[PDB]
């Protein structure tokens, strides 16, 4: 959660500036940041753990839509809150299969 | 050697005897055949060739380390090393591994197997003796998983000549 | 085969599975391996060919006459001949006898064996499994000598591939 | 060799192949392995040397006299001697007998075996194959006890390399 | 272990028992010896060494993937790995594979074999027992391929000590 | 398995049975153990391990291809791969190969052998049985090479338990 | 089994464990392997089936009459028949006898063996271990002939997996 | 061969016989099976194949050298060479190693084992014989560790045919 | 084969028979099993497999050459090639080597052994026979080392069927 915003040029600050380029104004709520961090820590724990890199993977999966439609949304302002994140980050990565090899 | 594990009431236990025998003669009666792995958060008990057992154990530990210590995944990857062309030499030993989630038995030939329902595993020459006493104890008693293990091991020990009464019981709070 | 005997509260029970195998295939699943002898005063169980048994059951009747219905006297005698009589060493089997004061096991080799302070005996490939179940049940439960034998057969039969579920329980009186 | 027996609707049938092998080569394909005994009142089948059989068929006649044509009484008796009589344990073979009330199998080892509620028996290297065919046919079809045995021999003979197609079916009455 | 497959009426089925036995003792009775491969569009059942079977299975799956999932071609390429100088270690196991087009049995020694006419395959210790019951059922009944499989497996199970009644039947619509 | 070849009147024939047996049980009775190689201008029949036979066959075919399909030269080069330091694994199988010029038998151990005079070859368990019937037929009859082969195979089949009557006869016009 | 005998200060002691095993499993732990014979004048120990022993203990009584209670005369005689009498060579066991003037060991093979100037004898799988303990204890300590046998059994029983701790020490007078 | 070690009163001893036998014949009776390593500050005694023993010994010495001569660590690293994929050939021999701190026995199969309490080790055919005499001597005497070793070796030698009386005893002041 | 060596009075001799036998039949009776190495200043005699012996001999000769021909050092370096990981194939043969300083016997398994006192060595099937005659001759006679060798070889030859009378005796002035 802190890596997401505190550091100079954090991921949240980068995407804010990237979208601002297309004339879009975005803002992450405290709750939103918290879910992005939970999801990241969650998949590093259930699958392969890549550390803080996972944040990049998740943000990209989250900023997927806006990054594409930003040019068509000039002048607007987007609010990335809890709901926006729960929708964007679908549900539980992908299975957990492994019993295929067990007797 | 006898090793048995019972899981009930959110408690997991794995215990075993201490007799080490060379042929028909005993060498040591105080061996610890059950030990804790991965920051002491996973129980493991072994049976078979003294050297083969330790190497099966060790090989498994390296696995837990290369993963987030996930019992299942680890067991599957270790077993995969036998399911290839490079005929990874087989080990004449077996392991019982458990933690807060699952319980498995892994063999030096390359396969992983899960319990059945009553969450009971047992390996070694005296295995099936402790196994029966335990199934019985579980389907007709309210005894703790820790009590069932000690009681079944003792029983097994009074039947198998290669199983003594010097137990080592580990449980995962 | 699995024949187990449990004595608890003036009650002596003897039960057994009913599987007859020829190598690794089933020949018969509904078999009686426990018969009532000496005018329904002495229940016995066998683990071998019925004929082999019948030949020894009739002969235990004879020996039980030379001596006053003394199970032990009659037993110790049988085994003394089973090993000496050249025709008897032909018949290979295990024998379990009970009546009202004691239980025993007769072998075509060693000789008579009496129960411990637990009053339990078991023979047959699955014997030791049933034994383990019983010894646990009789030391931790209040189940009847009949409800115990009942369960022990189930447990053994599930581990031994030469034992089934068709039980022939013979109580007494 | 394959000898199978099926009883369905007061009808008792017994059929068998006719191959006589010496190691891995055929010696004779047209052989009678099912004979009519006790004044055509008791049909029997053998799986061994005809001489060995004849010696036991004549002896089953004798035992069937000591007792009132009681197939079982006579049978249980034969096996009691086959194992005790030193000359009889010389003859190795399998025996199947049927008459009008029951079917049986006599072994030079264990002893008599009665059919299940299906009334089917089979012996010989291909026995279990014929048994499997029959048990299915009698539980899913209305075919005659004779049309069943017929087919079962064909099926077995096609899987066993020691069984052929020349059948000797003996019905009754 | 027993595995059998029947193909009739545009329907393909492959089923098997669940008994896993170590020596003459059972370890698990609920194993799934039949599974779906290639996006669940091909049926596969295995028998033999627990580890060898899985590695034979796995090796085959990699094949289906390197082709458009064509059963025949895949079977032939896998078998080709045994028909060279590099003595690819042999596996003591066998596989039965099928789909909407064909049914084959592949062995860990390197050969592929097709049915005969009635489209019936069977492998394992109990194989030929289910095989007969099935041939019989197919040449004398109108029962579904799914019904024949379950009925034959059961039969086989009542004959082979290493085959239980906990089936896993897969069919390809 | 039985394979025999006769060459007379400018005609070359090579035929064989179809029985494939696993142990003492048949698996398939319609196998083609004789096939055409090199643009269908050379006859080849094999016996022995199902997998070893195919690999011996295949290895030989590659040879014919690396030469102008010359039977002799090919046989000699293939056999040369066993007569070196690199102990090319041996195959437990045998091949009979022929064409408009010669007839040879090649073994998985590395040697080539030619007929004797009557141009007759035969391999497999049933080989010598068809061999005699053929020598006899050739030194006392005017029967075609195609007739002799079919007649001898049949004979062989009635003697060897691993040789059936489902023949596959190939002749080279 | 372990039976050891030590004579020190007109005191002759004979003790033994009480374990009866069937292969590698315990059948009975509380067994008497040392009996009082010849009107409590001759203590003996056996290492075999009790029946086998009883048959030889009664026979040593007979031989001890033909000669004036002369342990040796009676012994040397028994072994002379045990090897000559065809029925006796059937009984395999080890025998140890002591009375008041000497100790001996009777074998169904070689023959009688007398102690050295140490007056110690031992038989049974664990014999040599008990022997080693005793020989050391009697040559470096002042412990009673009874306190020695006591310890020697403990030592042996701890090394031999076929010997336990339930001792049956028979002193004299 | 017999090798035994006792540690008491701040004294460590390790001694052994001198008989070298080829089959059932002696070759040399004055061999030194106990020697000093690492600047003569660690005792080592070996048993088993003459060549395998020396190579086990030598391999261990290289270890002590690559460390500060720490017995434990060295033993563990040597044993680790057997607990890997590279199946380091196994040696049919055993070593007993000791110094001012610990005593261990190492085997050519790859495992290290520590005493029990009385600090006594023994290996070789005559091992358990010296072992008993020593346990006995230690739990009932005040004899020096040097005296116990010589006395037990002698005893062992009078029992095992492959153990003579030409000892070599080394002690670490 | 028989080879013996005696060293007395500043004289060293090494001689042997000449019989070369294939199975139970002789092939040659005039073989030279004793030869001179290193500028004819070291005696060597061999026994065992004809090919293994020569290769053991040859391997040793290369050693003497890589050193100043020092018997001991050479023997130790050759033996070192067996005490490593690279399992240098073992040779089923033995060598007796001597010179003005020492006498040793080296085996194809990797160990060197020195005499005892009377400086006598002997290897081969007939070895111990010549050995006794020599020990005897040395501890009770004044006969030359050359005389003892010839006399003992002859004796050995009259006892062992694989040892003839065609000797080859070499001595080092
Ligand atoms: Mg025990
Ligand atoms: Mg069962
Ligand atoms: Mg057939
Ligand atoms: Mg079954
Ligand atoms: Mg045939
Ligand atoms: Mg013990
Ligand atoms: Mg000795
Ligand atoms: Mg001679």
């Amino acid at each position: 959660e802190r890596i997401l915003t505190e550091p100079h040029a954090s991921l949240t600050e980068q995407y804010k500036a990237l979208m601002a380029t297309e004339g879009v104004n975005i803002a992450f709520t405290t709750d939103a940041v918290k879910k992005i961090a939970e999801a990241a820590f969650r998949v590093n724990e259930k699958t392969e753990n890549i550390g803080a890199r996972r944040l990049h993977t998740v943000m990209e999966r989250l900023m997927d839509k806006i990054s594409f439609s930003a040019s068509d949304m000039n002048g607007q302002t987007v609010n990335i809150d809890a709901a926006y994140v729960a929708d964007a980050l679908g549900e539980v990565v992908e299975n957990e299969d492994l019993s295929r090899f067990i007797l | 050697t006898t090793i048995v594990s019972v899981r009930r009431n959110g408690q997991v236990v794995v215990g075993g005897d201490g007799q080490v025998s060379l042929g028909n003669t005993v060498m040591k009666g105080n061996a610890r055949k059950v030990r804790r792995l991965y920051n002491g958060k996973v129980l493991a008990g072994f049976a078979g060739g003294t050297a083969d057992a330790f190497t099966l154990f060790e090989l498994f530990e390296r696995k837990l380390e290369m993963h987030q210590g996930h019992l299942l995944k680890s067991a599957v990857e270790l077993a995969k090393d036998w399911r290839t062309d490079r005929a990874l030499r087989k080990l004449e030993a077996m392991l019982i591994v458990a933690d807060e989630k699952e319980s498995l038995i892994i063999t030096g030939i390359g396969d992983v197997v899960q319990p059945e329902e009553d969450q009971i595993l047992a390996i070694g020459s005296g295995g099936n003796y402790a196994l029966s006493a335990a199934r019985a104890l579980v389907e007709n008693t309210e005894l703790s998983a820790h009590e069932i293990v000690e009681k079944s091991l003792r029983i097994a020990g009074d039947i198998c000549v290669f199983t003594n009464t010097n137990f080592t019981i580990e449980e995962l709070p």
